[PDB]
């Protein structure tokens, strides 16, 4: 199944993952298709922080939900 | 009473995949007096597994609550509500299971709860598998992973392997007659609120309470739960827990809940946005750190306390 | 706009059955629903029996968001700006439950101009005097709503 990341400008891509899949992997394929740090990945959900520990099955994410990107310079 | 006829798929212990279509008033004895010499294992030997429930012979193939191209298993041994990505309306869901570590169905399990229960949480119960000569094993690991639900939508033809849907836990079928606050109007099918007192609203009041309290970003914010919405009669730690329920709304109406859930979070969090028309980009800058740059973007740099073009003296207006 | 202009013309039904005293001459013009024309007849000495003319608008959002209500006859009252606009703590945003009926909101009102309340004023100087001297404010009150306001049998 496919999801959506959206960074806020508006610029949609789209990653195939799993629900059985930590948000660790996800970051990891941001960042493989655009080059992004893995630390400076925060992923939004409707208002929470993704932890890097947890599953996106944990969170409940359909299919095509829209998990927005914030970027953490640090 | 379109076709009548089912179609239903059968994956066995081994690889093989059998279809089969049947009538639905047939005995799951019969079922089994059929699958028995499809693989050629005797009929006293086949045990059949659906949804984790060993299957009575006796009961009828329409009442196991069977949607189209589904899947039962087999073994020689001897009022639900999800919202749907396909379908925008919220439909009747239905129950399967899967196992934890195989990431497969065909499994038994222990209580069989009804409803109204403690439920949906990572560790719960352990089944024995069927999958891979029953190899799945937790006594070697220690760490105790479990049996876990998920749910299908009933309104349309599904894919059994990984077809899911959102489970929403607070909608209810009016079944005492109870009236929607908001219009005091019976509605068949209901909202419950989380709150002590029990209060409920239909599915035009949800809409419309969600839509009118959107524009103006006022969803109230709880760190584990998320950004949500409070009782209508604004009842103490009556938020609403599960987000997914927001789907009622279409495309634009929950989108634009996600999008303002995101920027309120940034804001919130000491993050900034970005000041570059058209980007909006939140960027978490370390609290000490005042040169803004834009990360994979518009790299414009301005001073935040400004929010105007990188300025070596301070900004007076 | 469903549940809420029914729920409203409903609750407009009931209050037009119920023809109390206190308030009549219901004006609801029938191009928008959510405004609506009143007045109000006080049995107070204050505002012996000189009828108000108040106008109610119901948001679209009418359910979950507290109608607003202007008086359209100038009355001398702390609670009441010159605009017409007024404050009731029934109303106000912070505390008001849906649920609430409409004629309880007009009843609460009638009970706020009967005996005003000077702890949260609109307008500080009527709050003041009336707090301190009451028969001046009587005789300005009186004065004023036999000035403005039309009588009714
Ligand atoms: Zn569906
Ligand atoms: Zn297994
Ligand atoms: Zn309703
Ligand atoms: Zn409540
Ligand atoms: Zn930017
Ligand atoms: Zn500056």
């Amino acid at each position: 199944m496919q999801i959506f990341v959206k960074t806020l400008t508006g610029k949609t891509i789209t990653l195939e993952v799993e629900p059985s899949d930590t948000i660790e992997n996800v970051k990891a394929k941001i960042q493989d298709k655009e080059g992004i740090p893995p630390d400076q990945q925060r992923l939004i959900f409707a208002g929470k922080q993704l932890e890097d520990g947890r599953t996106l099955s944990d969170y409940n994410i359909q299919k095509e939900s829209t998990l927005h990107l914030v970027l953490r310079l640090r | 009473y379109l076709g009548g006829s089912l179609s239903i798929y059968i994956k066995t212990n081994t690889g093989r995949t059998l279809s089969v279509n049947l009538e639905p008033q047939w005995d799951i004895k019969n079922v089994k007096e059929i699958v028995a010499p499809q693989l050629g294992l005797q009929p006293e030997e086949v045990k059949i597994i659906f949804a984790g429930k060993e299957l009575s012979d006796a009961t009828t193939i329409q009442e196991c609550d069977l949607g189209q191209q589904s899947i039962l298993h087999a073994i020689r041994s001897r009022h639900f509500f999800v919202h749907c990505a396909q379908c925008n309306k919220l439909c009747k869901g239905k129950l399967r299971v899967r196992c934890s570590l195989c990431k497969g169905g065909a499994f038994t399990v222990h209580r069989d709860p009804e409803c109204w229960d403690d439920v949906l949480k990572p560790r719960r119960i352990t089944g024995h598998c069927e999958s891979q000569e029953i190899a799945c094993f937790d006594n070697e690991t220690g760490d105790p992973p479990f049996t876990e639900f998920y749910f299908k939508c009933g309104e349309h033809v599904s894919g059994g392997e990984k077809d899911f849907a959102a489970p929403l836990n607070l909608i209810k079928i009016n079944i005492k007659d109870v009236p929607c606050l908001a219009c005091t109007e019976v509605s068949e099918t209901v909202l419950v609120f989380p709150c002590e007192s029990k209060h409920v609203t239909c599915l035009e009041c949800f809409e419309q309470y969600c839509r009118s309290r959107l524009s103006e970003r006022q969803f109230m914010p709880h760190p584990d739960i998320g950004y949500t919405l409070p009782c209508p009669a604004g009842c103490e730690n009556s938020f609403i827990e599960e987000i997914h329920h927001f789907k009622l709304l279409s495309r634009e109406e929950y989108a634009r809940y996600q999008r303002f859930a995101t920027e309120e979070y940034v804001l919130q969090a000491g993050g900034v946005l970005c000041p570059q028309p058209g980007c909006g980009m939140g960027l978490l800058v370390e609290p000490e750190c005042k040169k803004v740059t834009c990360q994979n973007g518009c790299g414009y740099v301005f001073c935040r306390n400004c929010l105007q073009g990188y300025h070596l003296g301070d900004c007076l207006p | 706009s469903m549940a809420a202009s029914r729920r409203l013309m409903k609750e407009l039904e009931e209050i037009r059955k119920c023809g109390m005293k206190n308030f009549r001459n219901i004006q609801v013009d029938e191009a928008n629903l959510l405004t609506w024309q009143g007045l109000i007849v006080p049995d107070n000495p204050p505002y012996d029996k000189g009828a108000f003319r108040i106008e109610i608008n119901f948001p679209a959002e009418y359910p979950f968001k507290p109608p607003k209500i202007t008086f359209k006859t100038k009355i001398y009252h702390p609670n009441i700006d010159e605009k017409g606009q007024v404050k009731l703590p029934v109303i106000s945003a912070e505390n008001w439950k849906p649920a609430t009926k409409t004629d309880q909101v007009i009843q609460s009102l009638i009970a706020l101009v009967n005996d005003p309340q000077p702890e949260h004023p609109l307008r500080a100087d009527l709050a003041e005097e009336y707090s301190k001297d009451r028969k001046k404010f009587c005789k300005n009150a009186e004065e004023f709503t036999k000035k403005y306001g039309e009588k009714r049998p």
